[PDB]
DNA sequence: GGGTATTCGCCGTGTACCTCTCCTAGCCC
DNA sequence: GGGCTAATGACGGCGAATACCC
RNA sequence: AGCGGAGAGGUA
């Protein structure tokens, strides 16, 4: 849980706990040493007054004894905050199956689908690839099939096209503020390198198109596409959450 | 514990010994279960 | 009186009145302040004060002392280029003579041995490269300026902060330069508090009574005593009108001292005690309240005067008295232990240790150092006439009990200043004078450091750390070089100069980027203040800041308003404050003459502004002038008026001024305009600007990314690569050369060439350009192209702020931009074994091997693809089939791995480095481009020797016309070929520097052209930015009557919201120069006579600044007509000129519409549209934000070992973070399997998502979800902590 | 480092509960946590990699670095389960439960818990009936405390 | 574009007399741009207080889930059009709309249309009982029949959706985008209401032709009244 | 003992993304 | 150069200890 | 060979 980092040339990357630990192990030897030594009482005093700095550096760092240019992070500081190990990885956690690309206007789209590109498009839905690939028998294992598709032919296009053809897809605004920044729409393929998208859903996205990046994310269970069909539609998202 | 002051909550939970029975939103987010709303009503009626 | 730059080209002017004062270098305070620093050529200030300051060390045992006499600065080991191919910085050496002495012990002072250590090595000093850049690890760093608070004394106050009352209270910070801060606080029961680097709270009582002062002594010097009578008291005529005819009575009557009852003085305060030696006790306390008892002893000893304090509501009040009265101490040692544990908490007290603290706190020089700017800004603040004084703190009663040798020099030259009390009865004046007080928002209040200052300070805390070193070192005395140690000194130059908050990897994209990055005034660092933090009274712009800070070049983002620019004709003054020129106003008549005044000087005088009208020469023929005094707008008539403004452009910076019509626009698009001009791309050929101003030549000048001739002559000799001149005989042993850089990476991944601009056998001036830089013109900034404007709706493809674009401005390679990557190959040293760059790599085909030679990397010139192994390279991993197999081969027949660089970005291979060890044998193809590389130095060094023997035998022929120092000339420069040649030799025969691990290093060097495409972020020139939607093929853009094709189709709706209307007066203008450009072609194009030419460009130029056609040749008015063939550039000033008559004057010279907009029909349909639209060249640019950078996608990658959670990022593969408020969205929508499918399945859990993988490769459905793994990791956590976490 | 035969058995964890419990845990309880004591400061021993025996990091208190595998290298088989080597103490055993076990200090003094003492509502001072500025000179070796509840200046208490 | 405002609250003297189709002076563009730096950092203080209030009522509300169909709470709420002395702030037809009604004004526990809207605006009525999620009696969770209708579709809310994070969603929806004499202004009789002059509380609403409230003006003690009102006079002319 | 009156701390202050550099280095041979 | 080697330019809301004469 | 803590710049 608390690992060393490695840089070039054989270094080590300075730890915070790690060096909590080696000072209370360090007080409490010397401790221990002093008391088989039988000191006196004003040096056992000492020790054992380092020994309660030290583990109070250990346990909260930077409320009364601030141990260090930099204060460095403690037991306490790694639960509370926001950078600390319950809202970096509890409540918001990065996912995989997703990507982001700039963002353009489609007048010749509909309301429910969008536009996605090729690569992109290639690069999300690649299990639906290979698991096409694999019962169409064009490879017999997933190497062949990968190298395949990183061969670029036209049947891996005929596999991508009849993929995406039934599947939705989750796009979302970098800030979610609203209750419909998140909407599913029917990608379609695209020769290009951005995500085009309608202009009657952009006022509800309270997004420009001056260098604006949408995330988008692909629900792969029956579960999930069947929910993103039926209550996150942008044809069935029509009325504010707001007002009537 | 989840938004401020999380020390204080902590310890109080750890002096009183408090049980926390999963009723939440967020705490069925924290632990993994399903959300108690919506499609994921009838698993929590079908649990109890 | 035209140089051969303008005479090549001349762009037509128009505006209201001249410029008198000329731009002045763009990069001068840098470059300044680092040449006062070093002190290269005297040096009174700079790095030669902190030496004297430093290097006086007194040993604790005496007979130890070093002294110096200056120091010397080495040339540098390696060129500027070489620092930045190698790696190296581009330092040099610092050496100082260090005078040892020892002394007799027991005797009388003598020098008894006397040693001289010259050359002492410390530290490495990086040079600048006369830009204001120097090369850190291969490198260029820019160090920008700091806007901190100046040192001095200032008075604050607090509104509301404290008791929940309408009364403010004071307080009183003396802010030294390298010394403890000092306060003083006022309290709401009407105290004193002091406090030293916000520690707890004392009274001043304490302190003033560790000062040395007595109470009678500081109650008689504070407050004003009267005296009384033995009862009755003296009469004030100024006393009684506090309690005016009864006051006048009593002047004019002139009363004695009358009779009072003792009512009056019960409700006083006794200023000094009385005693009496006949009783033995004292009859009074001083600073006591009056009693009864207190009264009959005073009456029963017979005093005569007991004294009294003034003691008002308003105009006096007894807040000593009330200090004196909190505090309990009266004994000077015990203030002074109070002191020492108000210092140091939890230490017995010790009286000498004490002593020596109090004394090292506020009275020494190698403690406190306040620096002469912050006594001078203490002697305009307290009132004294005197600016310069001590460098140290200084008191009345403290330094007159002292024995020391520099306190007798001390109190003969202050004599008596008292300047803590100075302070108190300052701040007493405040509270009840009632004095203004001073927050810290002007430029005189703030001050600039630059990097000479920083350097300075650094290079004192390293030489602080050695001076501590050898107080211990040289407590036993051998050299002197074995004492001063040059590590820590390097380490903390170091520290200094590669990771700090003012040295920043700056941006080489753009000239006019590299120009305001250069000039950037920056308020954070280590004495600034936070973002995170409050800031909302700095950001907000001050009327101090007209004329020294721009105002409207600022960033987006969280620092709005905290990283400024500086302004075009601002400079720094000799005490760090800014200063602005103006021009000296007499009264009637106004004198061209420049005076820089500063910040605290200018709201003295009458100020009028830049915008008066003048009908003569020189006068002001208007009765109210729109002139300020505070800041403020006034009108005063012009016999009060004492300075004037010498330029409009006095207000915005060099990025606000090149865009033009910036009176016309809005402040926030041209705040996002100034900051959009930062950020473009050299394309392969750049236009001119169509609506300029004039300043781009300037800051193409300034920028230095062309060369200039620095003396005039032929240019007989010139190649693509090298430029060769000849100069003459009264500039003039050796020619001058100048070398282009070609092709190299910039610090923004861009491209930078100098392509050369003269031809064979012209005569030039001292200041003509040479070779045009990347993105820039013959002497113009050039940062877009020219190209047609519509502002229509088409198709909704230009929706909502997008850009479309037709098939003719992606056919001609219009915005092709040239990307070079470093792509580079480590070979580290295992412990198994070295990896080597074999080419006989395992499990790879052929078709990713021809491209590889026998050396194992891959060739110069070769197209390479996405994927395509380059350089090859194996590293080993480490049955009776393995050992017959290992026996038949020479111990290389399996145990490989295969690890080799690969492409991510399509292009060829331009150069390939190859950098290698010391005691390694070097490859075929490392020994073939060493031949190269000494065959390429020995043919330019022979091509230059051969021009310096031919330039020496052209002077000696021209010398026997009518004889042995050319010989020697001639000599010299062949010794010095030869040294140079030795030096180059030595220097790329030897292994260059590496890490410790590693035995060899190739780098590669990849260019990519890349064209446009649709999604890619372009934006204007008055910050309408906008992304490009698709490509439209020429047949369906719509065209005008005569045919030509609009290649963009803008939107008119963000006109009227945005609210700018620069653009449209740009459009027209455009319009306008493309017109008369085309109507010089149609000229030209037939056999036209010289005098129509002459005619249409004397029409075209002036119309009644003025520009002359009968001056030049004719051969150089069919060039100057061959260059403005493509179009006729305007120049616009940036706050005059360009009204709408000279526009429509310019649009009807040619066969153009007056009104600007003409009917195009449609090419889709080929119908008319119902309304004329505006059609037009704009200056249009392309940003850095491309598509390919910022469109990535993955679908499985690597994961976290602390967390089982995928990376972030563009590179590693790294996964969206779905955010909080994405769970907040789908929480509202229900989605209860949508959630748990996305934070468990797919991120957290491990065995999870394997399942969830083959179920979708198999086609079966069975989700099976469990706990996240950061569950479990917070678990681990919790029970760290002694708490026992339980999952029930 | 890698292994391929274990990674492909699942639903190894059912991960199902009704609440979760939060309490003290008594120093008998925090010994029956962990598997093993550390003595000394050393993490990763110099010129070499390999972790240092009674550490921070080590492989006789928490487990092993590689998968199936000894700090020696007397035991290279995944057959080999649930033994102890006799050179370097260590189970043969997966690399995965090194995430999971955790080691403890036996502390020569008793030290008080910050989370208790250091907090506006303090337990300490509550249940001992004390201020916060008394306990605090007390924890730090100011003053004494008699055995009812004063204060003692160490010349008041000679 | 008239007068230019600075921070500390004055205005300037002097205005700017010229418009961007003319050109700008210098101290004019001064003060524009130090309106346009003071613009920006208060729209970024208000993104950050928005942002900061957004997840305060999101970590407040997250408790209530719609459980039950039907509780059998007859509390009540009276609804009353929300007057402030000038311009109505929230009329009847939008504060009604939505939810179901509690007493009879209609039939109890019938959700509301716009056709009952306009039956209601036509029958010209003031006050009618609403049922409300103030007053509940349900376990851990909220009525479906006390909160009304969906926001997003128009027919009753679902049982278990989650009403506390769309609410505090929509709440935080607008935070980046915040910041004596009784003369009447429209006609229409005036009825008052709490009147006893010797009164504690005055009300001066007046009633128009189609029977809603517009304007509601506050009475002291004291207050005198001169009096099918006609506009452009005062009832109560003062009242020092 | 018991009410105001300051006063020392405790605890918090938007999200998402893209580039770059630099990391404990010091010493007596 | 070489291999171990242990500052003091934020700001607002809020619950809890001192001071003290009646 | 994968797992990272600061500092700086930029976009929405
Ligand atoms: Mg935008
Ligand atoms: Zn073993
Ligand atoms: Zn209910």
């Amino acid at each position: 849980l608390r690992p060393l980092v490695p840089l070039d040339g054989g270094r080590f990357a300075t730890s915070d706990l790690n060096d909590l630990y080696r000072r209370v192990i360090n007080r409490n030897n010397r401790l221990r040493r002093l008391l088989e030594l039988n000191a006196p009482d004003i040096i056992v005093r000492n020790e054992k007054r380092m020994l309660q700095e030290s583990v109070d550096a250990l346990l909260d760092n930077g409320r009364r004894g601030r141990a260090i240019k930099r204060p460095l992070k403690s037991l306490a500081d790694m639960i509370k905050g926001k950078q600390g190990r319950f809202r970096q990885n509890l409540l918001g956690k990065r996912v995989d199956y997703s990507g982001r690309s700039v963002i353009t206007v489609g007048p010749y789209l509909k309301l429910h689908q969008c536009g996605l590109p090729k690569k992109m498009a290639l690069e999300l839905f690649k299990p639906f690839v290979f698991a096409k690939l694999q019962r169409r028998g064009l490879a017999t294992t997933i190497k062949a099939a990968k190298k395949l598709v990183e061969r670029e032919e036209a049947e891996v296009w005929d596999i991508l096209e009849e993929v995406i053809r039934e599947h939705p897809v989750l796009l979302n605004r970098a800030p979610t503020l609203h209750r419909l920044g998140i909407q599913a729409f029917e990608p379609v393929l695209i020769e290009g390198k951005a995500i085009q998208l309608h202009p009657l859903v952009c006022t509800a996205f309270n997004a420009d198109f001056d260098g604006d990046q949408m995330a988008v994310h692909v629900p792969l269970s029956l579960e999930a596409q069947l929910e993103a069909r039926a209550l996150m539609m942008s044809t069935n998202n029509i009325l504010s959450p707001a007002n009537g | 514990a989840s938004f401020q002051e999380t020390t204080r909550v902590l310890t109080e939970a750890a002096v009183r010994g408090t049980r926390d029975n999963l009723r939440g939103l967020k705490e069925n987010v924290i632990v993994g279960r399903l959300i108690p709303a919506g499609t994921g009503l009838a698993y929590h009626a079908g649990r109890r | 009186s035209y140089s051969f730059t303008e005479k090549k080209r001349i762009r037509k002017d128009f505006g209201k009145q001249r410029s008198i004062l000329e731009v002045p270098f763009l990069l001068a305070i840098q470059v300044d302040s680092y040449r006062e620093f070093l002190q290269e050529d005297r040096k009174d200030l700079g790095l030669h004060a902190a030496l004297k300051s430093v290097f006086p060390i007194s040993s604790y045992s005496g007979n130890a002392a070093l002294e110096y006499v200056g120091y010397k600065l080495g040339q540098p080991v390696f060129d500027e280029r070489e620092c930045r191919q190698r790696g190296m910085s581009y330092g040099a050496p610092l050496r100082v003579t260090v005078r040892l002495v020892i002394y007799d012990r027991e005797s009388s002072t003598k020098a008894i041995k006397y040693v001289k250590e010259q050359e002492v090595y410390l530290g490495e000093i990086p040079l600048m490269t006369g830009n204001g850049t120097f090369i850190v690890n291969g490198t260029e760093r820019v160090i920008v300026s700091q806007l901190h608070r100046s040192p001095g004394v200032f008075f604050d106050h607090d509104r509301g902060k404290t008791h929940s009352s309408g009364k403010l209270l004071y307080s009183a910070r003396i802010i030294p330069y390298r010394g403890s801060w000092l306060d003083f606080e006022f309290d709401p029961k009407d105290a004193l508090f002091t406090r030293i680097d916000r520690r707890r709270k004392l009274p001043v009582s304490i302190l003033l009574r560790a000062l040395g002062y007595n109470n009678e002594e500081m109650l008689a010097e504070f407050f004003e005593i009267n005296t009384f009578h033995i009862v009755q008291l003296e009469l004030v005529p100024e006393r009684l009108r506090g309690e005016a005819r009864h006051v006048k009575q009593l002047e004019a009557a002139g009363v004695a001292a009358l009779a009072v009852p003792d009512d009056y003085l019960v409700g006083r305060i006794l200023s000094h005690d009385v005693v009496d030696g006949s009783t033995g006790e004292l009859l009074a306390n001083a600073n006591d309240e009056i009693s009864e008892d207190q009264l009959t002893a005073f009456r029963k000893a017979g005093v005569d005067a007991v004294g009294t304090l003034w003691v008002n509501d308003l105009d006096r009040g007894p807040y000593l008295s009330n200090t004196l009265r909190i505090d309990p101490t009266k004994t000077q040692l015990e203030a002074l232990v109070e002191i020492y544990r108000m210092m140091r908490p939890g230490e017995p007290p010790t009286k000498e240790a004490a002593q020596n603290l109090f004394h090292n706190l506020f009275f020494t020089f190698e403690r406190y150092d306040l620096s002469t700017v912050g006594r001078m800004k203490f002697n305009r603040r307290v009132g004294r006439k005197d600016v310069l004084g001590e460098s140290v703190l200084y008191d009345k009663k403290y330094f007159a009990e002292r024995n020391d040798e520099e306190s007798k020099r001390l109190v003969a030259e202050h004599t008596d200043t008292s300047d803590i009390l100075e302070v108190i009865k300052v701040l007493t004046e405040i509270r009840n004078g009632r004095g203004v007080v001073d927050d810290i928002d002007h430029l005189g209040n703030r001050r600039v450091r630059s990097v000479g200052e920083m350097a300075e300070n650094v290079f004192r805390v390293g030489l602080v750390r050695v001076e501590r070193a050898v107080k211990e070192r040289l407590s036993m005395a051998l050299t002197p070089q074995e004492l001063i140690n040059a590590k820590p000194v390097a380490a903390a130059i170091k520290e200094f100069f590669g990771s700090s908050q003012l040295s920043q990897f700056m941006d080489q994209n753009n000239p006019l980027s590299e120009v305001t990055h250069k000039r950037r005034v920056s308020a954070l660092g280590p004495g600034g203040l936070t973002r995170e933090r409050a800031g909302f009274e700095v950001r907000d712009v001050h009327p101090t800041h007209y004329g020294r800070v721009c105002t409207i070049e600022t960033p987006e983002g969280p620092n709005i308003g905290l990283i400024n620019s500086l302004a075009v004709f601002a400079r720094t003054n000799q005490y760090g404050f800014l200063e602005t020129p103006y021009r000296k106003v007499l009264d009637g008549k106004v004198s061209d003459d420049v005076e820089y005044l500063s910040a605290i000087e200018e709201n003295e005088y009458v100020i009028a502004q830049a915008n008066a009208l003048t009908d003569a020469k020189n006068m002001l023929t208007e009765q109210f002038v729109p002139c300020r005094f505070q800041g403020e707008s006034l009108l005063k008539p012009p016999s009060e008026v004492h300075f004037m403004d010498v330029s409009p452009m006095q207000t915005v910076s060099v990025a606000a001024a090149l865009v033009p019509f910036l009176e016309h626009d809005d402040a926030n698009r041209a705040l996002m305009g100034a900051n959009m001009q930062r950020q473009a791309v050299p394309t392969l050929r750049s236009q001119k600007p169509l609506v300029g101003t004039g300043i781009e030549r300037a800051v193409a000048r300034d920028s230095g990314v062309t060369v200039n001739a620095l003396r005039g002559g032929v240019i007989e000799q010139i190649d693509a690569a090298r430029i060769v001149v000849k100069v003459n005989e009264a500039e003039i042993a050796g020619v001058d050369i100048y070398n282009l850089i070609k092709y190299t990476r910039s610090n923004q991944n861009t491209c930078i060439n100098q392509r050369p601009l003269v031809n064979v056998g012209d005569v030039i001036a001292r200041g003509d350009v040479l070779a045009d830089g990347p993105s820039t013109d013959i002497g113009e900034l050039a940062l877009g192209q020219n190209m047609l404007i519509a502002f229509m709706p088409w198709n909704g493809y230009n929706f909502e702020d997008s850009i479309l674009l037709s098939e003719r401005v992606v056919e001609e390679d219009r915005y092709t931009t040239i990307h070079i990557e470093e792509l580079t190959c480590v070979a580290r040293d295992t412990k198994l074994g070295p990896e080597e760059i074999s080419a006989d790599i395992p499990n790879v085909s052929e078709q990713a091997l021809n491209r590889l030679d026998e050396s194992g990397v891959v060739y110069i010139g070769a197209e390479v693809r996405a994927g395509d192994i380059m350089v090859g390279k194996v590293t080993p991993k480490g049955t009776p089939e393995e050992k017959l197999l290992r026996a038949i081969f020479g111990e290389k027949a399996s145990d490989v791995k295969d690890s080799s660089l690969r492409v991510p970005m399509d292009g060829t291979v331009i150069d390939v480095q190859v950098f290698t060890r010391d005691g390694i044998e070097k490859d075929k193809r490392a020994r073939q481009i060493e031949e190269n590389e000494i065959k390429r130095v020995k043919k330019d060094f022979d091509d230059q020797f051969r021009i310096l023997e031919a330039a020496i035998y052209a002077r000696l022929r021209s010398q026997i016309v009518g004889i042995e120092r050319a010989q020697k000339q001639i000599q010299a420069h062949e010794k010095e070929f030869e040294a140079r040649f030795a030096d180059k030799r030595g220097k790329i025969t030897q292994g260059d520097d590496l890490a410790p691990g590693v035995l060899k290093m190739v780098k590669v060097f990849l260019a990519v052209k890349r064209r446009i495409q649709p999604g890619d972020k372009m934006a204007g020139r008055h910050g309408n930015k906008g992304v490009v939607s698709n490509v439209v093929p020429v047949e369906d853009m719509p065209y005008m009557a005569t045919g030509e094709s609009v290649d963009i189709v803008l939107n008119p709706l963000g006109v009227p919201s945005r609210m700018n209307i620069g653009q449209i007066l740009e459009v027209h203008l455009g319009w306008a120069a493309k017109g008369l450009g085309r109507k010089i072609q149609r000229m030209l194009e037939a056999q036209a006579a010289v005098s129509e030419l002459r005619k249409f460009l004397d029409d075209i130029y002036n119309h009644d600044q003025r520009v002359d056609l009968s001056q030049f040749s004719d051969e150089e008015l069919l060039n100057l007509g061959k260059n403005l063939i493509d179009g006729v550039p305007m120049a616009t000033p940036v706050f005059d000129g360009a009204s709408e008559a000279e526009i429509k004057r310019m649009l009807e010279l040619a066969d153009l519409p007056q009104s600007g907009q003409t009917q195009l029909y449609d090419g889709r349909t080929g119908e008319a549209f119902d309304r004329k639209t505006t059609v037009g060249y704009m200056h249009y640019l392309k940003l850095n934000h491309l598509v390919d950078d910022k469109m990535h996608a993955r679908s499985t990658g690597p994961y976290s070992l602390v967390t089982q959670q995928p990376l972030g990022g563009k590179a590693q593969f790294g996964g969206q973070r779905f955010g909080e408020m994405e769970v907040w969205a789908l929480e509202a929508y229900g989605a209860a399997y949508t959630l748990q499918e996305m934070l468990t399945v797919k991120s957290d859990d491990v065995q999870g998502r394997n399942q969830m993988y083959k179920n979708i490769v198999d086609g079966e459905h069975e989700m099976v979800a469990g706990m996240p793994e950061s569950f479990n990791v917070l678990v681990k956590e919790i029970r760290s902590l002694a708490i026992h976490m339980e999952l029930e | 480092m890698k292994d391929l035969l274990n990674l492909f058995n699942q639903q190894r964890q059912t991960l199902d509960f009704d609440a979760i419990k939060i309490a003290l845990a008594s120093p008998d309880l925090i010994r029956s946590w962990s598997y093993g004591e550390v003595k000394k400061p050393e993490t990763i021993n110099y010129r070499t990699f390999k972790p240092e025996r009674d550490g921070l990091f080590c492989a006789a208190i928490f487990g092993p670095i590689k998968d199936y595998e000894c700090l020696c290298g007397k035991y290279k088989r995944m057959k080999h389960r649930g033994v102890v080597c006799e050179k370097c103490g260590t189970e043969v055993t997966l690399a995965k439960v090194r995430r999971e076990r955790m080691g403890h200090i036996d502390l020569a003094s008793p030290v008080a818990h910050i989370w208790f003492l250091k907090s506006l509502p303090s337990r300490i001072g509550l249940m001992l009936d004390m201020t916060l500025r008394d306990i605090e000179r007390v924890l730090y070796f100011e003053a004494y405390v008699v055995t009812r509840r004063q204060l003692l200046t160490e010349e008041q208490y000679l | 574009r008239g007068l230019m405002a600075r921070p500390d609250g004055s205005i300037i003297e002097t205005p700017i007399k010229a418009n961007f189709r003319e050109g700008l002076n210098v101290q004019e563009y001064f003060n524009s741009t130090h309106g346009a730096r003071k613009g920006l950092a208060d729209t970024a203080l208000k993104t950050a207080n928005s942002g900061y209030l957004t997840r305060r009522l999101v970590d407040v509300a997250q408790d209530v889930v719609i459980t039950e169909i039907d509780c059998g709470t007859t509390e009540g709420l009276i609804m009353t059009p929300i007057v402030e002395g000038g311009d109505v702030v929230e009329p009847l037809k939008e504060r009604v709309l939505g939810r179901v009604v509690a007493e009879d004004v209609v039939t109890r526990n019938t959700l509301l249309d716009e056709a009952w809207v306009a039956k209601l605006e036509d029958a010209s009525v003031q006050s009618v009982k609403v049922r409300s999620t103030i007053s509940c009696e349900s376990s851990f969770g909220v009525c479906a029949r006390c909160y009304g209708r969906d926001l997003a579709r128009g027919h009753q809310v679902n049982i278990g959706e989650a009403v506390g994070v769309i609410a505090a969603q929509s709440i935080g929806e607008p935070g980046t985008q915040l910041t004596d004499n009784i003369t009447v202004k429209t006609t229409g009789s005036v009825k008052f209401n709490n009147l006893k002059a010797v009164s504690r509380s005055g009300e001066l609403s007046v009633l128009d032709g189609h029977g809603r409230e517009r304007e509601r003006y506050k009475l002291p003690y004291g207050a005198t009244i001169t009096a099918a009102v006609k506009a452009g006079q005062s009832v109560a002319n003062w009242d020092p």
